[PDB]
């Protein structure tokens, strides 16, 4: 069987068919893709069955073939290969073949829980399921060059096979060749960009809703075997960015909301226990931090209470607000900001990577201490940002209660979210009553899917443009047959668009335009 | 009740 | 073995609902994998049922209608080829007919023009061939479903070559049941193999960024000749021939007999006539695949260019008033890198050698249905002006002319490319240059200089490259990109615009044979 595989590779060569016309949305299916551990290069061997789709010519290096990580076209996570004739294998080491179908990708930061879930686990979960036979067969190959990291058990939940790191590759041989490998990750589940070009914030076009997040959450909960009574869950930290009056907070929350209030920690609980506690929590209170990505495990109707330290504007750092407020998550979000400079504890003497500022000159650390709000900045090591985000915080309990109370009246515990179809049989007809004046009648049938729906509010939006103007003019209607008279001139061509709306915000598609003459 | 790839028969 | 459990599949649908995962961020490059996607023949709508395990990826919200989910055709954002579904709760199945399940994994797509051979190969066959190969288990298991609404068409036998399973048309779906549900269905087509656009927004022409090469075209062609039971052995020697496409119809070569004798004598080679109407398509491919040269009037039959052997020449003839540089779907196909074909275009310049037909119906070039003032403008025009797609009457009037080919004119046109007899491998790119180093020099009265060095790309150690050069760029900290240089060997020392402490950014890349530009290595900051 090995002689056959070596024969197929040397005669047939590498085969490549890729998704997408751009490198930022490209996932490639490879057959007989090779990797040289010596040169640290992927190899496309040209044989007599080789296909290279897309065939980019010199554009394969403008900038590369695809992105290996989901942090958009990052200069350090590009994938590419070098080309060789399949006959060149005669001067190369006898290749070692990986029989398992493989998914090759790069983890952005295996040590940060937010990056792990947002950049890796969620894209991996659904990139697997994009292609048949991957979700239960594929072996993950991480090539970014990091170690197992602080959360390697979570990656193992995806795939029934042990993932491989790049360092483990050289052990197997000088020349590996994957009989069947997929390369790249979908960006479709991401909702946040970290701020390499403009300040960090939500993505402009989020293509994932709360339902897709939750289906992933239930999968992870099942693979973790973790599938008073009501309680408020306070997500404590143990190393840095602490809540100094945690005990006072627990009692005040428990008294104000008449609910058991309980702490959880990443350092003192197993992650399966963390998920189990978050899955049933009616409210999640936490300082801004990577542990708040567990928001995706919260049940429908829960409330997220994110605490921000002194001088940190909540509107500038919204990865957990964006996740909690996604359509379909059915979560409430509350942000609280420490405005009281005596309720904060700074640590200017720590290393630079955890907020220290003594590496800066005297005037700059003074301007930082005097600043009352962190300015907008870019990734990744803004000293004022690191200095303020790594403070310790004494929470002013009265103001926190008042801020949560603007949203909550006892922390809550169904489904919805359908869009209309097109209206059908849209017709128009004009008439000229009495003295000189036009009447435009528009009618239609309900969308075909409304026959089987129960919608609290069904409306129809009619868009009524004059032949060649900037007119449109809005109309929201409940009926399906309307006659317009005001501002309807005779001997005029009117274009009419009709769409149906469920519950004010679920806008259906427009039907074909109606041309109507008065 | 059909899970058919189905041939015809006139 | 033969697992057919309707109740379990029905409960998976009623409890779980539809599952959708799609590639791409925009609707013009989106292919969708569906599980339990349903189609109502009464509403003529695909249905997404929301259930316990439903996934909609992407979840576009109201943007699913701006303009649609994806393109069912490869004619990019047409207007009449969009795919979309309507949403229902899975529980609504209680008020609907009992569904009929398609246990086959399906590929759902729209054929653009099943009657035109160019559209069949360019819009459908090649995109279908490689869309199937994008996902494991499709190439030899999927059944094709065509939803555009056309009949079988004149070339349905070609669509059936792509799959062992017989494709289905939309009209045939009602006979299966009122409500069809696909257990596993892929929707959409890749645009990656296309090379031409038909002129719906701007005049027709080649795509700006063609993402397919001749090698991928020829791998598809090799698959098709195998399915057509056409061997791949070739002709003997002395049996080479020039192939001339003929027509009974219209768009005729009036002096075909003179043309065949002239080409045969000029190029010292037998000439053969081929016709789409008089030959089975297997015979057409059999003839084209040995042709040393292919001569034909501009028309859909020239898409068979993709079956030509390496080294053959395409000779395309254009009737009077038709500018060849305006109608290049086959010039683009023939001149694709890796196709190994030569292209030649000839244009009838002599109005005494054209025969028009103004009294024919509109779709055969007739102009009798127009105002006589526009008939006059057409009859007097010496060249079809640029236009938008489809029913341009002057274009139709000129392309349906008959043509008397000026044989000496044609032979000169071919002789600019074919110097002897007509008829019968590489293409690799360099890697990055390795260990790129630069060394500034202190000279004389604090003169500076720059010496750059690098190793050969790693793949060059196994390569047979005729010409290997290297391209070096300079720059000035924060000013426009300096001088580019192209040199033969891996060393050099510079002299111009030198002198003290300046950050000089240096980019180096290797180039194989004129045009194969390799990637740039990491930039080198060289302080003076
Ligand atoms: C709409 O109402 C008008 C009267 O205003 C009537 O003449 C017409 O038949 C109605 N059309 C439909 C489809 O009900
Ligand atoms: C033409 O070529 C094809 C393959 O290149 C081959 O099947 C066929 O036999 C050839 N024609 C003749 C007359 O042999």
């Amino acid at each position: 069987d090995y002689p056959a595989a070596l024969q197929i590779l040397m005669e047939g060569g590498t085969h490549m068919v890729c998704t997408g016309r751009t490198h930022t949305d490209r996932i490639c299916r490879f057959k007989w893709l090779c990797y040289s551990n010596e040169a640290e290069e992927f190899i496309f061997f040209h044989g007599n069955t080789s296909v290279m789709l897309p065939n980019l010519g010199s554009r394969r290096f403008q900038p590369a073939l695809l992105d290996l990580s989901t942090v958009e076209d990052h200069a350090t996570q590009y994938f590419n290969f070098v080309e060789l004739p399949a006959a060149a294998l005669r001067f190369m080491p006898k290749p070692v073949f990986v029989p398992d179908v493989a998914l090759i990708a790069n983890r952005f930061n295996p040590d940060n829980l937010m990056h792990v879930f947002h950049d890796d686990l969620l894209p991996l979960f659904y990139t697997l399921r994009q292609f048949p036979g991957l979700a239960h067969e594929a072996r993950l190959f991480f090539m970014e060059g990091w170690g197992e990291g602080a959360h390697f058990d979570l990656y193992k939940l995806l795939s029934p096979k042990q993932p491989l790191l790049r360092a483990q590759l050289k052990t197997l041989g000088r020349l590996l060749c994957f009989s069947h490998a997929f390369v790249g990750l979908s960006k479709i589940t991401t909702w946040y960009q970290y701020g390499f070009v403009q300040p960090q914030g939500p993505k402009a076009n989020i293509l994932v809703s709360g339902n897709e997040i939750r289906q992933f959450a239930r999968f992870m909960t099942e693979k973790l075997n973790a599938s008073a009574e009501e309680y408020i869950l306070v997500f404590s930290r143990t190393q840095n960015r602490l809540i100094l009056n945690e005990a006072e907070l627990l009692l005040a929350l428990a008294q104000e909301f008449q609910m058991k209030t309980v702490t959880v920690s990443l350092e003192d609980h197993t992650f399966a226990d963390v998920v189990r506690l978050v899955s049933n929590a009616s409210m999640l209170v936490s300082m801004h931090g990577a542990q708040l990505v567990t928001t995706l495990f919260l049940p429908r109707g829960a409330t997220v209470v994110e605490l921000f330290p002194y001088a940190v504007n909540p509107d500038h750092y919204t990865p957990y607000k964006t996740l909690a407020m996604l359509p379909g998550m059915d979560l409430q979000y509350v942000a609280w900001r420490n405005m009281m400079p005596e309720n904060t504890v700074t640590h200017p003497e720590r290393p630079w990577d955890q907020g220290g500022i003594t590496h800066l000159d005297r005037a700059q650390q003074a301007a930082i201490l005097q600043s009352r709000e962190v300015p907008r900045h870019l990734c990744c090591r803004n000293p004022e940002w690191l200095f303020r985000i790594y403070q310790d915080t004494k929470v002013d309990i009265p103001s926190l209660i008042q801020t949560i109370r603007r949203v909550v009246a006892a922390p809550g515990p169904a489904a919805a979210g359908l869009y209309p179809g097109k209206v059908r049989e849209a017709r128009c007809q004009a008439s000229v009553h009495g003295a000189s004046e036009a009447r435009l009648t528009v009618s239609w049938q309900i969308p075909w899917n409304l026959k089987y729906l129960k919608v609290a509010e069904v409306k129809y939006e009619v868009w009524l443009q004059e032949q060649g103007e900037a007119a449109y003019v809005p109309y929201i209607l409940a009926l399906q047959n309307h006659t317009f008279t005001e501002n309807i001139k005779p001997f005029t061509t009117y274009l009419v668009w009709v769409r149906c709306i469920f519950n004010k915000i679920l806008l259906g598609p427009f039907a074909d335009v109606l041309v109507c003459n008065t | 009740a059909g899970a058919g790839a189905a041939a015809a028969a006139a």
